[PDB]
């Protein structure tokens, strides 16, 4: 009954923290993408697809961090409202409570394995294809109101633009062909009340039509080829990465002892920084393996170093 | 069983809060660890519990050393702790509150565990509210449920922190009856409390801790008649 | 005075400590990102120098959230010690304590002004160097000027000026190979190939400001350049957004400090220090996201950026005032 | 001066913790707002102080309504508050602690402000720690400093929250003497505390509140010989 209680508490608060961190860490990147779209370098109607295809990639960091914070929130709550004094006072240690959550940690580890081995590579593949599709936009796609945008041999000025990137006003286009149009709607673009000049040919017209990665490879293709340092780094990251939920279990147990006056959220920031240090080491090691300087053996050791150091801290 | 604690000492920010605090408490005996506030009674009580690590001294329970053991290990050895604040599991039912600690007992099966749950609910008159959450009960009912859970942990020495804290005079008698019931169950009780008057009414052996050391010992009558305690703690006029 | 000095000093110390912590934590977190951009000519020391030279910009972008978190922490230290309660119990209003905290935050406001006017524009140039416009296209009324090379000292290379009338018909397409600037409204030049079917409003002083993004321009430079363009041309919407974002930065800081004070006196009363810090971080992230998103939306929606910039500030000020009214 | 309080009522989570709590006080009089814990004595006391907003009721101070006034406005009207917890300015010295509130007074100039500071320090025997920080003094010394700081504002009614909290029986006499001195200074005192036994020894008028309403009124002797109060609060034996 203690195990079901702890599992329910951790699942609820960890889902809350995972949703909140997903919102915080995807809204910022979506705002950056929206700024890019407002600058005309990205379709505003596709940025939601961009952030939806990077759902797994962000979740592979939110899940280890969300679980870590949820574990901290539960254990800190137990300490603050004296539910840990009676649990320790009944013969159930904090380490025993952490071990009671091993099945839940294994469930989240299976989930993160699903994300990092299948879901994240697929999301990265789709996002790379979409970005390649959106990296070729040029011409009136990139125009901004009251500004001159230069793309290749094209120079474009628009005096006005609608909320969507259509229905341009006061359009000046330079190649040499120079076209000044009163209106333009969108590369296939219909210009209205325009003049075309060649620098010397002149043509007025009422209307005119102008016509100017390893991270995403499937795990099936990366299971072999461990000799390649880049492939080895990526595949070891995909294999030894989901084991950050086991290190987020035995370390959140170690760094959760807070006094009732100290607060439930007091120790979050230092231990969140410790987990961030673990992940930063796991990324520097990944890069070093990608450069053929360290070898895959550093993936488990970097965990074990944090696995042991946390465990010792839990048994001091 | 006799829990004997010798030469407790502890320092905090280069200040010796507790200096040479020693006392003995037998099973089935109510012992009151009292004294002036901040003079080392609370710290000594916590080091007996295990909340704060000792800096000097030893604890034995029939020549079984508990000095190096952690708080949960002492609890497995037969020491229960009752915090002053609301320590009930807020989102767990009172019956579930007692049962969750009952399931920890390795000497009981489900058939016996359910019977123990039923009789513990019956003895503390919490059977009528056995289906309600721990956070949605009265203060007296909550404390009764906490004590029932602590007994479900099967302790040999119950260490109570401020049992008469925020307690009406009408409920002081009920808490006295509860503590007497724990005494009659063969479980020694070590009470620490700011309310010395009512604590001295049921404890049969009181240890006064002042300036970090034990200055008095014996029955509450001796404590009241002790000139040193009246000079430092109780005052010339006290009843 | 003693109460005012105590509150102001404690809150100023909290703001300065949070400022130093956040600046250090952003320098050592931008260095991590920059360490992946190393190459033959960009060593680790070069990346560290580039990050350190950008420290004034990080400080300028941190001062709002730094002031918010500092006010939260200082007022939480006073409240958890029951100092604000006795301050009220002796006859000091909530608005007086808020005014003391705003007096404390005026130091950070002055620091922000000094950084934006004197420090950030210079260190940003130094940072870019550690890591004057070519192909400049401009419009002056009905004329379009494309200068292939423009120099701050008054040099023009491969200029092409195309004139137009109200009917949008070619009038003159003049070209030159080299040209010099002598006075406003006239530029000397050689190889004057003027077509037919001189005076130009470009000024070297603003030439270096074309490549710089409107957000990175100092307020004085932004006002001068924006004034020049409004006189000879039409100011872009992104420049207006940058101007309204810079002119409302001290107001945003003061409003965020007031919101922190209202939270301490309101919802965040009796809460733990860790919870107060977490809520302060959430409010800072929410502010830094709302301001960025609404700045971006001002560039895509019809309403002027003044609305999108002064909306959050006025609304947060009203919310803080209402929370303070509830005591 | 008199402080009349009528029909206090406040609800939390849609249940009325306080229902029609009313009592009267006079300057230079000690009144104890006692009762079972959680039955409305704390909430009523806080509404009198101003910490908790008043849903229903009228508070008058010498035909001067304070119901609509905030905490600081009531404090300026002549109401002081003494919190149970440590409320001394930690980073300010005791002399600075008292002078900080003395400077708030408008009818004192510096020349008499210093004299008032000195006599307040000498009154509570805290002159020896006037140069020491407020966070590095004993509990009794800190409490005396807080009382002197509160009296520096010259209140007409001092509202004490559990003065006998964490107080040894030897030092209960000191708190009783301090409260008697506060009474003798022409300032009424309203004590709320869970320690009814020594609260009824100095309070010359006690109001018992139970179930959110005032159930008894009169001197502590009348409070003790009250059938309802012994039925709910003190018990058969006391
Ligand atoms: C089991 C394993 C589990 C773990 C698994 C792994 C981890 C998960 C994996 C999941 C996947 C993932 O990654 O998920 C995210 C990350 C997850 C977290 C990290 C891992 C943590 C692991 C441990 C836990 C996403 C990500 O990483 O997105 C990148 C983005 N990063 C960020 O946004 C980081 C920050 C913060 C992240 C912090 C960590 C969160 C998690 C704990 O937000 C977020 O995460 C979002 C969200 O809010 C987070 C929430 C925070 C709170 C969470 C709390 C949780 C509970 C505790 C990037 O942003 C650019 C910059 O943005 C801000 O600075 P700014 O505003 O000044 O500009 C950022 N500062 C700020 O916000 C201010 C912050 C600082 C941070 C504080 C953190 C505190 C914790 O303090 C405050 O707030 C104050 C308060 C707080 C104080 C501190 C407490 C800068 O931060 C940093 O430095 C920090 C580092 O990152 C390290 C992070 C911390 C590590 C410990 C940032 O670097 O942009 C990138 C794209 O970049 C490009 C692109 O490639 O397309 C390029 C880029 O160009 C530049 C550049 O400017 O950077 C310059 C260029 O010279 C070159 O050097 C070039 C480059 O170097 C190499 O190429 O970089 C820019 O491009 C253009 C432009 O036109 O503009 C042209 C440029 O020129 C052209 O460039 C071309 C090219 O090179 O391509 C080249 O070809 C051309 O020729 C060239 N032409 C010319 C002419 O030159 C140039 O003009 C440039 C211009 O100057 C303007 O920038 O612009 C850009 C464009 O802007 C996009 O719109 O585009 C994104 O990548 P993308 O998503 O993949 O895409
Ligand atoms: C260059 N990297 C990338 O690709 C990622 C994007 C990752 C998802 C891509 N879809 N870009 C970024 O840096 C963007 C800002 C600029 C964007 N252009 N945000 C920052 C970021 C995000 C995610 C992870 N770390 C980081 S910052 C980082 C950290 Cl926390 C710790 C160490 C190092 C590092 C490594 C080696 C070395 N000598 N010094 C430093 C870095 C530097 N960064 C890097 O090493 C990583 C390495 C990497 C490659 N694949 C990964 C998959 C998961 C995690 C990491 C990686």
């Amino acid at each position: 009954i203690i195990r079901r209680y702890l599992v329910k508490q951790v699942v609820s608060t960890s889902l809350v923290v995972i949703a909140l961190l997903t919102l915080i860490m995807m809204g910022g990147r979506l705002i950056k993408y929206f700024g890019v779209a407002a600058q005309g370098r990205l379709d505003a109607g596709v940025l939601f697809s961009i952030i939806g295809y990077r759902m797994p990639e962000f979740l592979t960091l939110i899940l280890p961090l969300g679980f870590f914070i949820g574990l901290m929130l539960v254990f800190g709550r137990l300490y603050v409202d004296h539910e840990m004094a009676v649990l320790n006072g009944s013969g159930i240690s904090r380490i025993r409570l952490g071990q009671l959550l091993i099945p839940l940690a294994l469930v989240f580890l299976v989930i993160q394995g699903i994300l990092m081995l299948w879901m994240t590579p697929w999301g990265l593949r789709q996002f790379d294809q979409l970005s390649s599709s959106q990296a070729v936009r040029t011409g009136f796609d990139l125009v901004r109101p009251k500004e001159f945008i230069s793309s290749g041999p094209y120079t474009i000025y628009a005096g006005d633009l609608s909320e969507d990137r259509k229905n341009l006003k006061d359009i000046f286009f330079y190649q040499d062909v120079m076209i000044l149009a009163k209106e333009a709607t969108r590369n296939v673009v219909d210009l209205i009340q325009g003049r075309r000049y060649e620098i010397y040919s002149q043509a007025e017209f009422q209307r005119y039509r102008l016509r100017l990665k390893v991270e995403a490879l499937p795990s099936s293709k990366l299971w072999n080829k461990w000799n390649d340092p880049v492939i080895a780094s990526e595949m070891g990251w995909r294999v030894f990465g989901p084991f950050t939920i086991v290190i987020a279990l035995m370390m959140a147990v170690a760094l959760c002892e807070v006094s009732p006056r100290q607060g439930r959220y007091y120790r979050l920031i230092p231990a969140i920084f410790i987990f961030a240090s673990l992940i930063v080491l796991l990324i520097a090691i990944r890069t070093r393996i990608s450069r053929d300087e360290l070898g895959v053996w550093a993936y488990p050791a970097a965990l074990a170093v944090y696995g042991i150091a946390a465990a010792l801290f839990s048994r001091k | 069983q006799t829990l004997c604690i010798k030469h407790l000492a502890k320092n905090y920010s280069k200040r010796w809060v507790v200096k040479d605090v020693s006392f003995e408490m037998q099973s089935g005996q109510i012992v009151g660890l009292l004294g002036p506030n901040g003079a080392g009674k609370t710290t000594s009580f916590y080091m007996v519990v295990g909340l704060v690590r000792m800096d000097k001294g030893e604890i034995h329970l029939d020549n079984l050393d508990l000095s190096d053991l952690a708080m949960h290990e002492r609890a497995r050895k037969g020491i229960g702790y009752l915090p002053q604040e609301a320590s009930i599991f807020r989102k767990l039912t009172i019956a579930e509150n007692i049962m969750a600690i009952l399931e920890t007992r390795k000497d009981l099966n489900k058939q016996q565990r359910q019977q123990r749950l039923q009789e513990l609910l019956n003895d503390f008159k919490i059977t009528h509210i056995k289906d309600s959450l721990g956070m949605s009960v009265s203060g007296g009912e909550r404390r009764r449920a906490e004590i029932a859970r602590a007994l479900a942990a099967d302790p040999k020495f119950m260490l109570l922190d401020e049992p008469f804290a925020g307690v009406d005079p009408i409920s002081v008698g009920d808490i006295k009856d509860i503590i007497r019931n724990l005494k009659d169950r063969g479980i020694g009780v070590l009470i620490t409390d700011h309310n010395v008057r009512e604590t001295l009414a049921i404890c049969e052996h009181a240890y006064i801790v002042s300036e970090g050391a034990v200055i008095a010992e014996g029955s509450p009558q001796d404590i009241l008649e002790n000139e040193q305690v009246r000079k430092v703690y109780l005052g010339d006029d006290f009843t | 005075r003693i109460v005012a000095k105590h509150v102001t000093k404690t809150t100023a110390l909290a703001m300065l400590g949070t400022t130093i912590v956040l600046v250090i934590l952003q320098v050592l977190f931008t260095y991590l990102g920059e360490l992946s951009n190393l190459k033959a000519d960009y060593s680790a020391w070069q990346a560290f120098l580039y990050v350190l030279w950008g420290a004034p910009r990080y400080l300028y972008e941190i001062l709002p959230i730094s002031a918010l978190i500092g006010a939260i922490l200082g007022l939480g230290t006073l409240a958890s010690n029951s100092e604000l309660i006795v301050m009220r119990s002796v006859g000091i209003s909530l608005w007086r304590i808020v005014g003391w905290v705003i007096r404390s935050a005026l130091v950070l406001v002055l620091l922000s002004f000094a950084l934006s006017e004197w420090v950030v524009p210079y260190t940003n140039e130094r940072a870019n160097s550690v890591k004057e416009v070519r192909g400049y296209w401009s419009r002056e009324g009905q004329r379009f000027i494309y200068v292939d090379y423009a120099n701050s000292q008054g040099q023009l290379k491969r200029i092409q000026v195309v004139d137009f009338d109200d009917n949008y018909r070619l009038k003159s397409v003049t070209n030159a190979e080299q040209g010099q600037f002598v006075k406003d409204g006239q530029w000397l030049l050689n190889h004057s190939q003027q077509m037919a079917i001189f005076s130009l409003a470009l000024q070297p002083k603003y030439v270096h400001m074309v490549t710089i993004d409107p957000e990175d321009l100092s307020f004085s430079q932004l006002v001068s350049f924006m004034n020049y363009m409004r006189e000879y041309s039409q100011v872009p919407k992104t420049y207006q957004l940058a101007f309204w974002k810079k002119v409302a930065s001290p107001f945003a800081l003061i409003t965020l400090v007031l919101v922190a004070c209202s939270f301490i006196f309101g919802p965040l009363r009796q809460q733990s220090m860790g919870f107060r810090l977490v809520i302060a971080l959430f409010i800072g992230l929410g502010f830094y996201y709302l301001q960025d998103f609404l700045g971006y939306a001002s560039l895509v929606y019809n309403p002027s950026p003044a609305w999108f910039v002064l909306g959050p500030i006025v609304l947060m000020f009203v919310a803080g005032s209402y929370l303070l009214y509830r005591a």
